[PDB]
């Protein structure tokens, strides 16, 4: 069949290859129930898209900071620097705004998961077709896909779905690496990459001092 | 139905035809029909009380902000009226108890038996005032002197009454909570919010988010 | 996963989860608001 | 058919029955027929009072005719300010209950109460009476009225807002805009706070 | 604040717990295997019923006035006297 | 059909009906029909706007060589700027909604609203807009779209050359012609693993904020 995560091992039987990024990986059989599997598919998509946006917003400012053009703080310090620089914007007001905005959009996504296409009735400002949804985790329409890259052809949509899920998983793993590298070095990730590029046989996890506490 | 309070949810069938209905009953309080009738009356009575109260607070406050009148603020108007009141406090309470016992028993009797306060011999000759309309919470008669319930905009006026009533109920509770949290009047609260919305809100009044329950407030600050 | 969630729905597992939640809630209330005698 | 936005869809309840019907209802305000009839009468009433108001504001020698219109109430008359308010309320109450009773039941208030021989002619519209209200037989003219009424409504709103922000008379505002239009308009004046 | 307000708070929570338990038991009584829901908990149903227990005094008072809160004495087993 | 990559394959959704169609759509941005029509209108208006802009910047560099086109709004012939913005917004709003409702309802915006325009193609007005045609229709359409795409590329070059040099386009061309080996972007910007040389942008940070476009990601 398709390529699997562990060659020579049969894929998990509840995974049939229809979902994007199906390499048959479910050794704990967490997706045995199909409805729970759809829920976990939406979980994976939300996690991967959030990870991709966050990894972009860490990497590109850190690359620009490393060049010396700007002085954007590292990702683990940015909240502190923002609060120190914004005394007329309290933390709780920002948190309240974020919670109500994400609550609105996430409750709309949740209610579409419970009842697919039920946000298409025109209750939110007359929007009907753009909130119907194409598939589970893939809204589409003229608002979420204004360039129409999902409505061109089927194979193009499957290609872009594969690109999305693989880059999302890579960005999730990269954010895990960001956390681990900051805990081990106390620096940013582009600082880590530059230190490794300057002297790679000396700049390794084995010489940061915490991965090997000997 | 006027709409859906939560788009995509299943709205209860017993709220399909009520005026001002958005299918909002997650606690299923109105699933029983007798309870639903009682709660329709209760919501209308609360709506009309809050409507009149928010008028009697906001319009004096608006005219005070415009420099027209200088009536006392709502949370202190009880003190200033009582000193100049010819009737003392205890007599005022006793009179209010008597008058509201009478009128609320008449309203209650009409709720239990519709049209029964308008029957012949019910009141002392004046029973034609209180014939009712056969509609729960819409008495008419003296209470509709201009006869506008007989016009064609009656159904839209019922919807207007309920939505304005709910807004007024929320507004009065906001008046009380804002006074308890800030110690200033409602127009001053609005002007303070308009001067700096980011910094002048409930997150900075020192009461709505208690400091012990929210330790990040004393930490994530300049 | 269906059989596993059925096991997690057995009475002692539900009791463990619910009482862990209730005890944790009481403990954290008393940590954040120490020594409450009166309202 | 003339429309406010040529090339767009027109609402299905506005088919040119009414004068000034250009399909302009973006918010879909008057949809039920009772609402549309009431808003028709209200547009006529507001437009006619705004035509009178725009005329009486633009028309204003004399110490009284040199005062601002928004400070006109402070001029001294033969009566205190309370007395004229209630007299105007009484006269308006009589003529308004007459007009309202015509609006509810058409043709109900067409007869002089003290002269049984003097009666307005039948077939009277609610917002378009006849008889002594049309001493000349002047009655295409409804489009003209509704257009001048709408322009006067916008003009009176402009008077109100211009006297509120700049604090100036309408002629002063026009002369300020005619001095240099590129700097004395709604931009720049409000941007200078 | 010493006893009276705690009395109101306790009675509210206790009526919540009792009403949620009663609602779950009544809902389980109509199942094909009613005893199965008593030791294998229908957790989504239990969470839904637990959320609805906030409005318990209204529903319980209505059941009291309607006559559906109590089973009739002719339907309850008793020992010989 | 001539293709952007000869010996390759054009995408299926690009049949060749549109002018200047060489089967260039690797992202599939025009694979929807209504999106293809909207993007055709957008490419037309972008092409004409950049065409006028490239011509105007070249003339301004030739005519007034003392004025930087980037800072040409400082030297324009103090509160009167707000009124000119109002006039521009009003006129642009009117003509743009005329064009947009020509797109939405073809032929509806084909009559003078004061005192008429012939039946035409969407995005190709004709009438008074086309008094003289020295050529054919498809040929001149191809020339228009080709010159327009060249002008769009040229305007991107003008902007980024102004950022990296602080000078006008023809001055930059003269600097390239003086020293062709030491004036290219390859000559001044180098990134290798471990070391990056990023040229500075001579345009100041603010005057009104005036950021250099993604200067932190420059090579
Ligand atoms: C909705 C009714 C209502 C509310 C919310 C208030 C609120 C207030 N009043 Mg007023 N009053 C109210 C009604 C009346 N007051 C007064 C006479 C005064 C005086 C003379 C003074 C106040 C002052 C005050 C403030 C002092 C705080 C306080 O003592 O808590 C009271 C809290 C309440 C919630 C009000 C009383 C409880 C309840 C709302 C009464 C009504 C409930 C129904 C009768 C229940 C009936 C049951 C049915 C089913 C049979 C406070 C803002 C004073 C203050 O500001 O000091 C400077 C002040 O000096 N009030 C009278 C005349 C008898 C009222 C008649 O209804
Ligand atoms: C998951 C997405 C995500 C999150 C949570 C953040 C979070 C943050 N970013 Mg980052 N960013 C992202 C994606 C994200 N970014 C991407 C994809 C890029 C590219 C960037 C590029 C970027 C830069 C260059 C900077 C930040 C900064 C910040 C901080 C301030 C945010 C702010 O002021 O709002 C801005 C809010 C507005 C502009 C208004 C909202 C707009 C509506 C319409 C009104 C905050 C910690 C700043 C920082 O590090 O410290 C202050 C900073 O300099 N971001
Ligand atoms: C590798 C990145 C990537 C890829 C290939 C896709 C692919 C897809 N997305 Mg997804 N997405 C992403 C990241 C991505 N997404 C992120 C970060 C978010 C959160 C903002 C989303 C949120 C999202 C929604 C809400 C929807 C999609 C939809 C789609 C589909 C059509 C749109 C498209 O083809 O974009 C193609 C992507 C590219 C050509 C790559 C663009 C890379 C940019 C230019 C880099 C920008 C960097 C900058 C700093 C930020 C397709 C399956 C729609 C749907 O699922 O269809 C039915 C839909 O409704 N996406
Ligand atoms: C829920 C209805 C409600 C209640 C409980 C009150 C309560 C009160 N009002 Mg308000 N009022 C209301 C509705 C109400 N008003 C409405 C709808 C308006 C129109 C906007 C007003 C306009 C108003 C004014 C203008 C004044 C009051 C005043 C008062 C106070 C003295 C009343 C008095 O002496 O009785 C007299 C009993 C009669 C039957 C007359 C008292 C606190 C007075 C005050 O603020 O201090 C003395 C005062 O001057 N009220
Ligand atoms: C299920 C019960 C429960 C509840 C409602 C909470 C609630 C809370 N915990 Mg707590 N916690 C629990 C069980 C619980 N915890 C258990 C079993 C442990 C391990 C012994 C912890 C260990 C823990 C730590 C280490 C911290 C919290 C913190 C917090 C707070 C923010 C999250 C919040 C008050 C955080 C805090 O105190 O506030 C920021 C924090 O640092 N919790
Ligand atoms: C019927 C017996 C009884 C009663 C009425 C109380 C009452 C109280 N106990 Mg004692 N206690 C008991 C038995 C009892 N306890 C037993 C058997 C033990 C041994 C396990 C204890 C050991 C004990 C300790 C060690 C402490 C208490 C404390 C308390 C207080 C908790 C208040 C609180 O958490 O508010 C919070 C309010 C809520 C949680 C309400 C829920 C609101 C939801 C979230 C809405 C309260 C006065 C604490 C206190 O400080 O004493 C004064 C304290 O430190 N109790
Ligand atoms: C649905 C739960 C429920 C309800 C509504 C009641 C109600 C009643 N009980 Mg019964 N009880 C229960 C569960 C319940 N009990 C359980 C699980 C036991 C075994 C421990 C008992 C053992 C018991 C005895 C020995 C007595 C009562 C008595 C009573 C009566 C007086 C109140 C009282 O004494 O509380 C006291 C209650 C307890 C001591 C046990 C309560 C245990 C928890 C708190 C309740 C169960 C919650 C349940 C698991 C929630 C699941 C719901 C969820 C799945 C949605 C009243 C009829 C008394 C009497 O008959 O009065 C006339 C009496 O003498 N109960
Ligand atoms: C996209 C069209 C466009 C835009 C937005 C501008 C914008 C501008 N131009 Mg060019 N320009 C254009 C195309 C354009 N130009 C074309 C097609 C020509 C040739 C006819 C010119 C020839 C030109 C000259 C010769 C000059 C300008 C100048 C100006 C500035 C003031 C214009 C003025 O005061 O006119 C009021 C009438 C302003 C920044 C002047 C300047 O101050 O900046 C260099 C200036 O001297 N323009
Ligand atoms: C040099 C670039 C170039 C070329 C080859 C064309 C070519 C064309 N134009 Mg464009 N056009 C341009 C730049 C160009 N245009 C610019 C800068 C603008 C904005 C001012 C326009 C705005 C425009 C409109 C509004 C119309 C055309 C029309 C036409 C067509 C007939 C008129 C003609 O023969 O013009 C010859 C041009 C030169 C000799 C130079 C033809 C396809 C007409 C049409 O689309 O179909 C009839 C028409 O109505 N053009
Ligand atoms: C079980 C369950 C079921 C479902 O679920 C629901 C629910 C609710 C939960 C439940 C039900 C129930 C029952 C019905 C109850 C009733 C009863 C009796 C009859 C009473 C009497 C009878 C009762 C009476 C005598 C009583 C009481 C009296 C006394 C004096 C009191 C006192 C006081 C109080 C005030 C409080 C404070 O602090 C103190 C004191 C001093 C202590």
């Amino acid at each position: 069949d398709r390529q699997v995560w562990f060659p020579g091992n049969a894929p998990a039987p509840h995974l049939d290859g229809s979902l994007p990024g199906d390499f048959g990986f479910d050794p704990l059989s967490l997706g045995s129930d199909p409805q729970l599997l759809k829920w976990f598919q939406q979980a994976e998509l939300v996690h991967g898209r959030t990870a991709m946006t966050a990894v972009a917003g860490i990497l590109f400012p850190a690359v620009a900071t490393k060049a010396g053009v700007v002085n954007i703080p590292q990702w683990y310090d940015a909240g502190s620097v923002w609060v120190q620089n914004n005394p007329n914007f309290p933390f709780a007001a920002l948190l309240f705004i974020q919670i109500i905005l994400t609550g609105w959009v996430e409750t709309k996504r949740w209610l579409d998961f419970k009842n697919p296409g039920s946000q298409a009735d025109g209750s939110f400002l007359g929007v009907t077709d753009d909130f119907k949804g194409v598939a589970n985790g893939y809204p589409g329409g003229k608002l979420f896909d204004p360039f129409g890259l999902s409505r061109g052809s089927e194979g193009q949509l499957q290609k872009y779905q594969e690109n999305e899920i693989k880059n999302g998983r890579l960005a999730m793993v990269a954010f895990l690496g960001f956390i681990a590298q900051h805990a081990a070095t106390g620096k940013g990730p582009i600082d880590n990459l530059a230190d490794h590029l300057a002297n790679p046989t000396a700049v390794t996890f084995a010489t940061n001092g915490v991965s090997l506490p000997f | 139905k006027a709409g859906n309070w939560l788009p995509g949810s299943k709205t209860p069938a017993y709220l399909e035809d009520l005026p001002g209905s958005y299918g909002f009953d997650p606690l299923k309080l109105g699933e029983d029909p007798a309870s639903l009738k009682w709660y329709v009356q209760s919501e209308l009575v609360h709506s009309r009380f809050a409507m009149a109260a928010v008028a009697g607070i906001l319009i004096p406050e608006v005219l005070k902000a415009f420099g027209a009148v200088n009536l006392p603020v709502w949370y202190e108007a009880g003190k200033y009226a009582q000193e100049s009141s010819p009737i003392p406090f205890n007599t005022l309470i006793a009179l209010e108890i008597f008058a509201f016992n009478f009128v609320e028993i008449k309203r209650w009797q009409d709720f239990k038996k519709p049209g029964s306060q308008g029957e012949e011999g019910s009141f002392v000759g004046l029973e034609g005032f209180f014939k009712g309309t056969g509609e729960n919470g819409y008495p008419g008669g003296v209470f509709d002197p201009l006869g506008l319930s007989k016009g064609p905009g009656y159904e839209a006026m019922k919807l207007r009454e309920i939505k304005n009533g709910r807004l007024a109920m929320l507004a009065f509770i906001g008046f009380a909570s804002q006074y308890l949290a800030t110690g200033k009047g409602p127009i001053e609260n609005l002007l303070d919010h308009l001067s700096n919305p980011l910094a002048n809100n409930f997150t900075t009044n020192g009461t709505s988010l208690p400091a012990q329950a929210h330790p990040l407030l004393s930490v994530l600050k300049p | 996963m269906k059989n596993f969630t059925t096991y997690l729905s057995t009475a002692p597992v539900v009791a463990l989860i619910w009482f862990t939640f209730t005890a944790g809630l009481l403990i954290e209330i008393n940590r954040f608001f120490p020594d409450p005698l009166v309202f | 058919r003339a429309s406010w936005l040529p090339g767009s869809e027109i609402p299905s309840y506005l088919k040119g029955e009414l004068p000034g019907d250009f399909g302009f209802d973006p918010l879909r305000l008057g949809e039920d027929p009772a609402a549309l009839k009431w808003y028709q009468q209200a547009e006529l009433q507001n437009g006619r009072w705004a035509m009178l108001a725009a005329a009486g504001i633009l028309f204003v020698g004399g110490p009284a005719a040199a005062t601002p219109w928004f400070k006109a109430s402070d001029f001294t008359y033969f009566a205190p300010t309370s007395t004229l308010f209630i007299v105007e309320l009484l006269l308006f109450a009589w003529v308004e209950v007459r007009r309202y009773q015509d609006m509810v039941k058409p043709g109900s208030t067409n007869q002089d109460p003290i002269f049984s021989q003097y009666s307005l002619p039948s077939g009277n519209e609610p917002g378009y009476p006849g008889g002594i209200f049309d001493p000349l037989g002047y009655s295409e003219l409804k489009l003209k009225e509704i257009k001048n009424a709408r322009l006067a409504m916008l003009a009176v709103l402009g008077f109100f807002v211009q006297a509120k922000t700049t604090g100036k008379t309408p002629l002063d505002s026009l002369s300020s805009h005619l001095a240099d239009p590129w700097s004395n308009n709604v931009f720049g004046i409000e941007h200078a706070r | 604040g010493e006893t009276l307000i705690p009395t109101v708070g306790f009675l509210y929570i206790a009526g919540w717990i009792g009403t949620a338990g009663r609602d779950y038991l009544i809902a389980s009584k109509g199942e094909a295997k009613p005893r199965e829901k008593e030791y294998i908990i229908d957790v989504p149903l239990a969470l839904k019923i637990s959320a609805q227990g906030a409005g318990w005094p209204f529903r319980v008072i209505r059941e009291l006035q309607k006559g559906t809160l109590l089973e009739k004495d002719s339907n309850i087993t008793v020992s010989p006297r | 059909r001539a293709l952007w990559l000869p010996g390759g394959d054009a995408p299926a959704h690009l049949d060749g009906s549109l002018p200047g169609d060489f089967g260039f759509d690797p992202l599939g941005l025009g694979a929807d029909p209504e999106r293809l029509a909207w993007f055709a209108e957008s490419e037309r208006v972008h092409a004409r706007w950049a065409m006028l802009a490239v011509a105007g910047i070249a003339v301004q560099e030739v005519v007034r060589p003392d004025v930087f086109w980037y800072e040409a709004a400082l030297k324009s012939p103090p509160a009167a700027i707000l009124g000119l913005v109002a006039f521009e917004l009003f006129a642009m709003h009117f003509v743009e909604v005329r064009r947009a409702y020509d797109f939405k309802n073809p032929g509806s915006q084909d009559q003078d609203p004061i005192f008429k325009l012939p039946k035409h193609e969407v995005g190709y007005p004709g009438g008074i807009f086309a008094p003289v045609i020295p050529g054919d229709l498809a040929e001149l359409k191809l020339k228009e779209i080709k010159n327009g795409r060249l002008a769009m590329l040229a305007f991107a070059g003008f902007v980024m050359q102004a950022q990296v040099t602080g000078k006008g386009p023809l001055a930059s061309l003269g600097d390239h012609l003086s020293n062709p080996i030491g004036t290219t972007i390859f000559s001044k910007a180098v990134v290798i693993p471990g070391q990056a040389i990023v040229p500075p942008c001579m345009i100041p940070s603010s005057v009104i904020p005036t950021p250099c476009f993604l200067s932190g990601l420059w090579p």
